[PDB]
């Protein structure tokens, strides 16, 4: 197996990859990343990041019952939420171009575009394209190579 | 982060790509039939050969019926993926019925967006 430490930094790297396949219709100068709810592996991202394309990632932890999440965040990394909470949050985002990614990969039928599988020898994710199509951000299909590049030994 | 080099080519996951169904219908208007072929071709070109298809209904109806409805919707989409190259076994079919909405069923709009198949790509 691995370490919480290591795995955190891994979430950092796989996130950063996914960002590169995404397009905001009105691309902001600083990408705003909102970590929302209980997380195990968002410590890394919370340190902040910078993209390969110059842009810095400004990351804060945010509250589930914030209504204006959708304008406050370009990227939401969603933590542990019950079904009701999850609904609230996605009503917060509904409309606004916001990418969405879960720490856990059990909740991928409605809600997030990407769902991570983080325990285990490599990080993968499930992808929901209805969710993606609904997002209002442009996501390129070749991003799906990030999930199986590590699912392949 | 190789995704930055991507020009205008192959962005087949836009708003148009939603797979929606008419009230009580479980068969794909040729608009969506094509949408799907695009998608299914798009998945194959990146060496993904396996997906899970989850069907949903809106609100009207009793659950049992809508469950059965949703499954059919899913299987109608599966056939396209089959006709596009994907091994049928690599195509999981699930029916979630009215249980898991993505929109307000208290609204006509919402209900349309709920009668959908959702393509999920597993890792
Ligand atoms: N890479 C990149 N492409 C952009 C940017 N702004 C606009 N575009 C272009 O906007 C187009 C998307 O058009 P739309 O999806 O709205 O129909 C693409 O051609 C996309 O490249 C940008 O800031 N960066």
């Amino acid at each position: 197996r691995t370490s919480i430490e290591q795995r955190s930094n891994a979430v950092s790297q796989v996130l950063l990859g996914i960002f590169s396949y995404v397009r905001w219709p009105k691309e902001p100068a600083v990408l705003q990343l909102c970590v929302v709810g209980p997380t195990e592996y968002a410590d890394g991202l919370l340190r902040g990041m910078v993209q390969a394309n110059g842009r810095r990632v400004h990351a804060e932890r945010r509250a589930v019952d914030n209504p204006d999440l959708g304008t406050l965040c370009n990227v939401i990394y969603l933590g542990v939420v019950d079904e009701r909470e999850r609904q609230q949050v996605f009503r917060s985002l509904a409309g606004h171009p916001v990418l969405s990614i879960s720490e856990r990969g059990t909740e991928c039928s409605v809600g997030s575009m990407f769902c991570l599988n983080v325990g285990g020898p490599r990080i993968t994710f499930e992808a929901n394209l209805d969710s993606i199509a609904r997002s209002g951000v442009r996501v390129h299909p070749s991003v799906l190579k990030l999930a199986r590049r590590q699912a392949t030994p | 982060e190789q995704g930055f080099e991507l020009r205008d080519e192959g962005w087949e996951f836009g708003m148009s790509s939603k797979v929606l169904f008419g009230n009580n219908l479980d068969r794909l208007n040729p608009d969506s039939r094509n949408t799907l072929t695009k998608i299914a071709r798009a998945l194959l070109a990146v060496d993904i050969d396996k997906v899970r298809l989850e069907g949903h209904t809106d609100n009207y109806g009793d659950e049992g019926y809508n469950q059965k409805l949703s499954e059919r919707r899913a299987e109608s989409v599966a056939a396209v993926f089959r006709e596009a190259g994907m091994p049928a076994a690599n195509i999981e079919v699930r029916g979630l019925g009215m249980s898991k909405p993505v929109a307000d069923n208290k609204t006509r709009a919402g209900r349309s967006e709920n009668r959908r198949v959702a393509i999920i790509v597993p890792a």
